[PDB]
Order: structure tokens, then sequence, then C-alpha cells
RNA sequence: GAGUGGCGCGGACGCUACGCCGCGACGAGUAGGAGGGCCGCUGCGGUGAGCCUUGAAGCCUAGGGCGCGGGCCCGGGUGGAG
RNA sequence: CGCGUCCCCCGCGAGCGCACGGGGUCGGCGGCGAUGUCGGCUACCCACCCGACCCGUCUUGAAACACGGACCAAGGAGUCUAACACGUGCGCGAGUCGGGGGCUACGAAAGCCGCCGUGGCGCAAUGAAGGUGAAGGCCGGCGCCGCCGGCCGAGGUGGGAUCCCGAGGCCUUCCAGUCCGCCGAGGGCGCACCACCGGCCCGUCUCGCCCGCCGCGCCGGGGAGGUGGAGCACGAGCGCACGUG
RNA sequence: UGAAACCGUUAAGAGGUAAACGGGUGGGGUCCGCGCAGUCCGCCCGGAGGAUUCAACCCGGCGGCGGGUCCGGCCGUGCCGG
């Protein structure tokens, strides 16, 4: 008998890893108890990121976390990817870096270890760091995905930069009409 | 051997979990040698399940 | 690992008989007889299991050794206590306490080992 | 882990002879029901 | 996977998700991509836009193979080598340059978008930018050309 | 390559390590308290006034 | 050596025994002080009236800084405007109530909502009695129950009300933190009138029971709660 | 009838294509028969090289 | 918090962590949408050292109960091979 | 309700007990008891009080003088294939994939090939086209050179989860004090992402000035300022499986 | 094997608002509790019986931990040498 609309009543994020992936679970398990007893924020962020859908804890590409640890204060101190940590081939120099991140490719770690740098597991962070003091927490581009061009403003709108979905591209695949003032119109 | 054990495999006589048999196991050519050579390793006791 | 093989074996074992909304392992190592991570006779290093005697009178405690876990013709210590009720559970309480061999499953043997020894005791 | 342990190999008779192999890597391997 | 679909939670349910008011009736806005310029012109403008008329000259023998080349940039050139050239190059004091020939890599031309680490390097291509060519004379370099 | 190499957080949460950076454990529950109306209740009405 | 332990943890036990006698001694004597205030604050009126009256001119009073409003109607077929005022009083439900001070922006919004709250100017007895037996907070945004005055000190310690006595005169006094202790306060869920209502549609004036009920507000406070 | 923003396709499926679906059960057979005759003509060129 | 100076052999339950526990507010609903089913049907891979001629399926029942419900489990009868 | 000490006026006593005290207990009782009685709600039959129109469907509106339905059992209606999009799980990752081919009972399965990746999709766009095809300042010599060179070099602003430094402080009868752990004034590095301003690439227009040579010409290259692009601005893709459209 | 519709007969009950239905009881049946002198569980006390019976100390075999840091082995998503 109260005016209240239930429409958000229900909050629609994550409280659990979809994946049944057991390694996974046993560090959102070992996270979960960080998260709750310590007043470290680091920790309440590595456990709601590792509940994150694949589209959503991107890969980290090796020459982000190369110019992301050469800034200014960041010396010595540990870089923590949730996601994955991909070789990039256009770089020449890597530096030593400490990377702890779930996924690392064959690539990156045998590129990595060939300087003096070492890579960290998430259970060797927890002992290692628990609070994660001595941390750099990154994440890859999340709006990298050829997903996002087709976004935004309909593809036939004035001022939309958006890519449309054709079978193939040419001169007859969507170009005539709406696209030239020759052919009708153009936005 | 939890896992094994978990599966329902009567393995509790078995001296080693690899149970990695000597290399004269494949020259064998009866069916008395095959279930004898499980008798001695212990393993029997699955085929009787 | 303990926690690893338990994610393995929480839903999926032979043992596991669910049922009437209740949930049991038949175990030859459980004792509560229940599906836990605590309870259960496989997953661990050290292990503590009551069993009744191979004859009828008497109880067996069954000890697993820390060393050879792989090694399953070895990994178990059986020893008997044909003793009067409160000298069974005495040994029991001094085996478990006093070897610092998992204490949690102190009160739960002791229960065990005195529910086996009244099964075994005539009906009037 | 990188614990590769000894292990036996055993006659036909079902005793351990003492010729040992070290346990390989594949055994090591994440074990995944998924 | 038939019982993880919608179709076994409509059993009970009476028009199994389609309506009440408007049915599920059989083509009820014609087949396929009809009505193109009629009933269905608002969403073909909105989200199709340039489909309809012709543009440019038709080209009716056309083979693919003559139009054949395949691009390489600047930034993933020394990968078409080991790292032991690049390590060497520097490595020995003669000046002597490697050379990287593009097309037993199975490139034609070569573009310029990457910034190049500063040795001297001949690159053989087939054809070659001008940016590409300018920032090989930059590094101190050459471009020979293979037919 | 293993998610996570050491798998035994039966040890890693109880190591001195981790135990050291904790805050303690608040085990003590609070069940509801019935309201008593302290205007009939003297000692309630004490208790606030 | 532990001797010295058991006895620091002594220390310590009987040094926060002492704090808290300190504190109850404090609530005991503000309390003193309050009844002190509101006695002289009743007197004066009479006095200014007295020698007013004496000369044979008038005294015009204060015109009253607070107001009770109780929502007397329900939930179906109401405007948007008067739904928007009534759940910014926070009047969600039929026979729901809370204080608001008046002011000239309150007044304007009360008189819009006008048919559906009976409200009106109320006395210290009320404001004891509402906060006292429906007295619950709004800590954690859960609505937990006035039982210790540890939930307003902790809650409201930031502006000195320690206490449900600073409660209630912060409330009765409209002070400074009034807004930040009404807003504590979680809107008083009140029974159905004993005895009925008059009319619950029309005005107080022309029979019924909404509108403005200046010092007879008191009345229906006492059948509600 | 086209919902939202979504690719404009065209299936070529207006002929009656069920009567020409081509099925590959054959494969695992096909292959062993090709094996066969492979052999066979190996066995056959019999000290001659087996590619001809 | 930590250092250097001025007799009796004892202690309930717990923690399927996908578990267990605590506090507060809420609960109409057609078309429609999502979740959870230890709701049910028929077949395949595993598994229950499952059940069964000392009587399987099936069927009948003023018998005994469980579940919010889908349904289900026991008793008695018939039946004869799953 | 101690004085031994800090002002303007005149830091640990000891017990025992009662309880309007973080939700009910009795250290109170009394009957009746083997074929005639005790319990058994649900379930069979019946009675009485209150309520109570017959389902399905289309409809603004159905109990309808709207249509379908006498009764019962068995059958009986969003499926499979191709395509696309988005979410989601898994594997590898600037890659990815053998699907066609070949090799050596279950099994027409599984295993393997790499000088079987042809090839597909991806890593480059734009133009109808011929075509072209993705960052720079400064410091000298030639208040200037087309350049000879030399050093360093993938932007800026604002907001930004975390991280970093630390003015001071966290006790037991004090005073210094050393080591770890902890709070915090204020001040910095700034992830992803968003808004804005720069810039680079292709098309096309306006204005103008210089450079090159096995081929001096209706040859080729270059500059500044707007402007059109499904672009670049240190990659996210591919394959498999599931879900909805 | 022998379902339902529908029918015959036997038993029980009922019957002027067509029947049937939900809520609340009361009345009678049908079987059930295999009902009908009524709970077991600790320790102690109070009497009485029995048994070859504790604590300690020898001899043996097995297990746990840590031996803070003994002696010898094997492993290393460890590293430095030849």
């Amino acid at each position: 008998g109260v005016d209240i609309l239930h429409n958000k009543d229900r909050k629609v994020w994550r409280k659990e890893p979809k994946s049944q992936d057991m390694y996974l679970r046993l560090l959102v398990k070992l996270y979960r108890f960080l998260a709750r007893h310590t007043n470290s924020t680091f920790n309440q962020v590595v456990l709601k990121r590792l509940f994150m859908s694949r589209t959503k804890r991107p890969p980290l590409s090796l020459s982000r976390v190369i110019r992301k640890m050469k800034l200014p204060d960041r010396e010595n101190k540990t870089a923590v990817v949730v996601g994955t940590i991909t070789d990039d081939v256009r770089v020449q120099e890597v530096p030593k870096l400490k990377v702890c991140a779930l996924r690392v490719t064959s690539r990156a770690h045998s590129r990595i270890l060939k300087a003096e740098g070492k890579i960290l597991t998430f259970h060797q962070l927890a002992l290692d760091s628990p609070k994660g003091r001595g941390t750099v927490l990154l994440s890859g581009p999340r709006k990298g995905r050829e997903v996002y061009q087709h976004f935004g403003k309909a593809p036939g709108t004035p001022h939309s930069h958006t890519k449309p979905y054709v079978r193939s591209k040419g001169r007859k695949f969507e170009r005539a009409r709406g696209r030239r003032a020759s052919w009708g119109y153009k936005n | 051997p939890a896992l094994v054990m978990s599966k329902g495999h009567r393995i509790e006589e078995v001296p080693e979990l690899p149970l990695v048999v000597e290399d004269k196991v494949e020259g064998y050519k009866k069916t008395k040698e095959a279930v004898l050579l499980l008798k001695k390793l212990k393993a029997w006791n699955d085929i009787k399940k | 690992s303990a926690h690893l093989q338990w994610m393995v074996v929480r839903n999926c074992s032979s043992f596991l008989i669910k049922r009437n909304k209740q949930t049991y392992s038949t175990e030859p190592n459980n004792l509560k007889a229940r599906n836990s991570f605590r309870y259960n006779g496989l997953i661990h290093r050290k292990t503590v299991g009551v069993e009744p005697a191979a004859d009828g009178k008497g109880v067996v405690v069954v000890m697993k050794r820390r060393s050879g876990q792989r090694k399953p013709a070895t990994s178990y210590v059986r020893t008997t206590i044909n003793k009067n009720a409160r000298a069974t559970l005495s040994s029991i309480r001094h085996m478990i306490r006093k070897n610092k061999y998992h204490p949690d499953l102190r009160m739960a043997a002791i229960r065990r080992a005195s529910a086996i020894l009244r099964s075994q005791k005539p009906v009037m | 882990a990188c614990a590769r342990p000894l292990i036996s190999v055993y006659s036909e008779k079902g005793e351990s002879s003492g010729k040992n192999v070290t346990l390989p890597a594949v055994f090591k391997a994440p074990i995944r029901p998924d | 996977p038939s019982r993880l679909r919608k179709t076994r939670k409509l059993r009970g349910h009476v028009s199994h998700g389609h309506g009440r008011i408007g049915k599920h009736r059989k083509h009820p806005g014609g087949r396929g991509n009809a009505g193109g310029m009629h009933h269905h012109r608002i969403n073909f403008d909105k989200y199709h836009p340039g489909y309809f008329g012709k543009v440019g000259m038709r080209h009716y023998h056309l083979k693919r193979n003559q139009s054949f080349c395949p691009t390489v940039n600047l930034d993933k050139l020394w990968t078409l080598v080991s790292e032991q050239t690049r390590v060497n190059a520097a490595k020995n004091k003669t000046g002597a340059a490697p050379i990287i020939d593009v097309v037993r890599s199975g490139y034609y031309k070569v573009l310029g978008k990457g910034k190049l680490p500063k040795q001297p390097v001949i690159v053989k291509a087939k054809f070659f930018s001008r940016r590409a060519e300018e920032k090989i004379k930059g590094v101190g370099g050459a471009c020979v050309l293979v037919a | 390559m293993h998610k996570m190499l050491n798998t035994d957080l039966s040890r890693i949460l109880k190591s001195p390590e981790i135990q050291r950076a904790l805050r303690a454990p608040r085990k003590k529950i609070h069940r509801r308290v019935l309201k008593k109306n302290p205007l009939k209740n003297l000692r309630i009405m004490l208790k606030l006034n | 050596n532990f001797a010295e332990l058991k006895i620091k943890r002594l220390r310590k036990k009987f040094a926060q025994k002492m704090l808290r006698k300190a504190r109850r001694k404090l609530i005991y004597e503000k309390a003193k002080h309050y009844h002190k205030e509101y006695r002289q604050m009743y007197r004066t009126e009479i006095r200014m009236a007295r020698m007013a009256r004496k000369a044979g001119n008038f005294y015009v009073p204060a015109e009253p800084k607070l107001a009770f409003v109780i929502r007397i109607r329900g939930i179906n077929g109401v405007s948007p405007k008067v739904r928007k005022v009534l759940q910014l009083l926070r009047l969600r439900q039929i026979f729901n109530g809370t204080f608001v001070k008046l002011n000239k922006a309150s007044i304007n919004m009360l008189r819009i909502v006008e048919p559906y709250i009976a409200w009106g100017y109320p006395n210290l007895k009320s404001v004891n009695e509402l906060i006292y037996k429906r007295g619950y907070g709004k800590i954690n945004k859960k609505r937990i129950a006035l039982t210790d005055n540890t939930l307003i000190a902790r809650s409201l310690g930031k502006y000195n009300i320690i206490c449900m006595e600073d409660l209630i005169h912060e409330i009765y006094t409209v002070g400074k933190h009034f807004k930040e202790a009404n807003n504590f306060l979680w809107p008083f869920k009140l029974s159905s009138p004993r005895g009925g209502m008059k009319k619950k549609t029309t005005h107080f004036v022309e029979g019924g029971d909404a509108g403005n009920r200046e010092d007879q507000i008191n009345r229906l406070i006492r059948r509600m709660n | 009838a086209p919902s939202r923003n979504g690719m404009i396709l065209k299936p070529h499926f207006h002929k009656d294509w069920q009567r020409r679906v081509a099925t590959w059960f054959n494969q695992p057979a096909r292959k062993i028969r090709r094996r066969k005759a492979r052999q066979a003509r190996a066995r056959r060129i019999a000290p001659r090289p087996a590619a001809g």
C-alpha cells in the first residue's frame, strides 16, 4: 500500500563468475576473503574484475604495459592485469618489468624473461603483496573491438560516422543514393 | 588417487597409482598370463566389480 | 591439493548419493557421512576413520600416514581398540589431540566410536 | 607444481624392482573438468 | 540442446510468445528484402543508406590476380628477418646493412606507418611509398627495386 | 600453463604474510531487539533518559 | 610474564567504564537543563500576554516554527504534482507522519497537497510521545528502532545530538540541525484514528478532517499513537 | 521484414534445393576405397615409384 | 604492539564456501520478458559391488505421509520379466 | 563529601544480593486407561451458515439471446538446414582454423602432417577511376634555404577506480627513544573510459611558391587553408560451443 | 496385462429450490498407530552382586611432530661455473 516503482529494485551486476573454471573459482574464493578482511580497495577492484566476461576484461598489449610502467613514478612497481598480456611485435626494447596477469602468451613470456623481468601469478601476488602495496592496476582497451564502430547514431543520419553491416564492400555495395548528392540526397 | 577412487575404481591394494608395469607385459600371448598379472598387481578386484 | 580435487568431486563423485533434499557420501573414511570439504576421507593428507572391527567386538581407528599418498596399499595405518567404553574413547582422544592430528575431527570421532560400541551391544 | 617425483617400475610378479622413471610433466598439467 | 530453449517454457502458455491481438501470421510484410522503396523505406534509408542506384564504371572481365599488391609497414619490417640479423647488424662494426627481400616474405609494396629502429638496412621491394622511402633514407639505408 | 601455480589455499590463508595484513574478525551475532515502549516500561526510559 | 598483560587489559576496561559514567552524567545534566529551558519558555508567553493585557494592548505571539503532517488519503487516483510533493515530504503511505519546519517555501508546498494531509502545530507532549514510542533511525538506510542512545550518538555525533532528549529538543525548538535530525527519523508509521474521523474528503473548517488543524493536531496524535 | 540495424541478406534458396542436397557420409568409405586402390596400384607397378 | 636504556591431560554445534548466518524494506497483474526447478517423459556415455521369479513394468485403492506447486514416496490387491 | 599541587572572586578496591534490564518459563498441578475407548488435521458419505453464473476465444466491453465444446482413451501444433547480428563460455593470440586431402568389434571414431595454410577471416584505408596510401620541434653550417648534418623524440586540456610520498600521530609510572605494523593534513603518477582542442592518411576545392633528372615535358615530386571517408593516433582477431532475435 | 467413458448388482449414506463448487465446523464410516499405565540420555549419590581388573614399571612392533639449524638423498614454470 505504498507508491514505489519496482522497475529498479534489482541490481544487474555480477556477484560470481559465470565460468565453471575451477582455477578461476579458487582465485575468486582467495580474493573474496581479502576483499572482506582488508581495508585495501585494490582487492575489491581485482575481485570485481575476476567476475567480468572476456569482452569486459580485454587483452592488454605489451607496448601499453611498457609505456604505462615507464611513466614518472612507476619505478620497480608490479604491473597487475586481470585479463591477458599479449606480445606486441612492433616494439624493439623491452625493459625489466614485474608482471602479474591471469594469462600470458608464449611470445610475451619468452620476451619478458629474456630481460631480467619476472612473471607472477595471483596466488603469488596474495603472498607477495596482500593489500596490493606497490602495484599499478592496468586495463586493456575495452572499446578496442570491431563491434563499437557499428554503435551510436544510425548510419544514414547527419554526422553519423557509423560502420553499417554490408555483405561485401566495392562500388555497388551501399555507395549510391544517400551517400552522394548526385543520387537523390546526402546527409 | 582421490579422483580415481571417486570414479569407483577399487584400487586400495595397488602398490603405486601409476602402476608402471615391466615392458615384457607386451610380449604376453594368453589370457591366463593377463589375469595372473592383474592378480599379482592387485587390480583384479576392479575386474570382479 | 585439497581445495583443487574438492572442486572436481564436490558434485561428480561415485560416492555422492542425492535424494529427499539430503546429500551423503559413502566414502570409506568419511565420519558424519556427509558431503563436505572437512569430513571427505579421500581429499586430504591427514584423515581419521572409525569402523567396527573385523570380528563382532571392538572398533578400528584408521590414520592416513603423512609420507606416501599416491601409495594406496601403505597409505593407511589400522589399529583395533577392544576395551571398555570410557577407555576406548580416551585412546581416540589421545590419538587425535596429543598428535595434533585433525583436532576438528576429535569430537566427531568420539561420537562415531560411541555409536559403533552402542550398536554392538545387545537388545532386551 | 614443478615437483616431478621418482615413480617406481613393477615386475610381472607385482614387486618394486630398483628401476625408476621420473613422473613426466603431463601428470602436473592443470586438471580441467570443464 | 532442446532442453535449454524458450519453447519448453511456453508449454501451457496459449499464443507460444507471439501475442493475442496480432497473431503469428505467415508473411505480413512480404518476403525477404521486399517493399524496399515503399513500406520498409525508413529501415533502408536509416540503416542501409546508398542501397538503391548506380555508381561508377563496369569492368566486364575482372581477374583479381593482376591487382594483387599485399602491403607491409616499417612497424613489422624487422619481423620478416630473425632477431639474430637485427642484433648482429648492430654487433657488426663494418657498417654492413642486412638485406630484407620483402617479396620472399610475401609482400610486394612497403608502406610507411612505422617508427624504424636506428641502424642501416636495404629493402628489396616491388613498390615503395614516399614517406616509406624517406624514413629509410632518414635511418640511413637503400631502396632496391624488384621486377 | 597454470592459472594459479599453488592451489593449496588451506596453507596460503593461514600463512604469516597474509594473516599479518588482515583486520580482526567480527564474530559476534547481533539479533534484532524487541522495542519495549519506555512510557510503560520504566527501566527502558531510564536506559534512554 | 602476563601479570603485566592482564593488569593492562583490566586498566583499559576500567578506563572504558569511567568514560561511560562521564557520558551518562552528561545525559542526566543536559536533560535537567532542557527541563529548565522548557519551563522558562512556557512561563514567558503567560508573562508577556499578562503585561500586554495590563497596559490594554495585545500580544501577538510568534507564528509557530514546527508543523506535524499526517497523510489521511491513500495511493489510488492522485495528481502528479500532488504525488511529487507528498513523496518530497516522505508521506508515501496513508497514516504516515513527518515533522516539517515552517518557512515561506514549505507552506506553499503544504497548501497544494492540502486535501491529502491533516497537519498542525504540535505540543511538547506529542513530540515526546512520537519520538519515544515510534522512534526509528535511518541507520545505513535501514529502519532500526531507537532502543539505546548509542544509535543517535554514533549517527548524529557531529551535530552534538548524543541522546533522545537532544533529538527531542532539536525537533521541538527548531534549531540548526533540524534537517539532519528530521532526515535521521524514519517517517512515523501511525495507527488508524481510534474513535474514527469526522469526514476524510473535505476541509477541517467545513466539518471534515483535512487541511490545517492549528493546536487540534495533538488530539489526532493521541488517537493514532 | 527488417527489425533494426542488421545485414541485408540474399539467401540463394528460391529453387527446389532440397532435391539436390549432396551429403558426405560417403567420406570415410571414399577415403578407405581411395587408400585401397592406391596401395593396390603401388603393389601392381611393383619396383616403379608409387607417385608414377 | 616488541626489545634496549632511565593435583587433574580437558574444552557442544560448525564451514555441501555453488555453504552457513545476521539485519532492514517490500509482494496486484493480460500481451510480453527473464530466472530457478531434488517437476515429468523417452533414448546415449559414465556411475550406484543399485533393485528383481523370496515377484520388474503396468494397473486399481473409504490405507500412511511429504511438498507453495509441478509431482512424489510408502501400505494392500492384481500382474508375470524387466 | 581526599588533598599534595593548575583561576578570575569575595586511571585496576572488595564482595554478596534484588531486579519494570539485549523476545517464556514453572524448583506448579489434576484426571482417564485393553474389543470399548483415545488420537488421526488430509482423504469416503452427509448436514448446516457464508460465498459462489461456464470454460475456451476475438473484443472498448462475455454468464451472455457471440461462436467451439454430448462423453472417454491414444495421436496432435515454433522444428531442422543455410545466412546475419549481439550477448555468453572455452582455446590460442597478431594471429587463428585443416573444414578438403594424405599417413598408420568399439572405430564411419580417435591420432598425426607443416616444404599439406592453397585458402578463408584478421593485421589499411580512400577514389567511379588511373592511382595514391597513415606524427615532429630544436641546435649549427648552407632577422632566411631546397638542405648538409647533430641531440632527443607517438600529442595537449579537464575529469578519472586504484597506486605513490607523508605535516603529524596510534599509550598504561614517567623521560629519551630504535625497529616493524597502522591512521591522516596536504601533494604527486594517472588505468580503462568520456568530452574538447591538435595532428597524420585517401578524395575533392581555393591560393601560391620552390625541388628533381638514363628520359627538360600537357614529366614527376612538394607547401599553406577549408572540406567529403564505413580511416591512423603502439594491435583484437580467429576457431569451437551455447542462448535470443 | 485388462484403464476410462458407460452399465448391473451388493453395502453405506442422502434426497421439494437441477447438479456440482470454495471457506468454516459438526455427525457417521473406512482403515491406521500392529494404541491403551507410558520418554530415554550423561555424571554423582545411596545400598547390594560379579569379573582376575586400574595407575605405575619392563619387552616388542607401529605412528605423529620440529632435529629452531644432525647425516645422506631426490626435485626444481631456480640461478651462477666448466
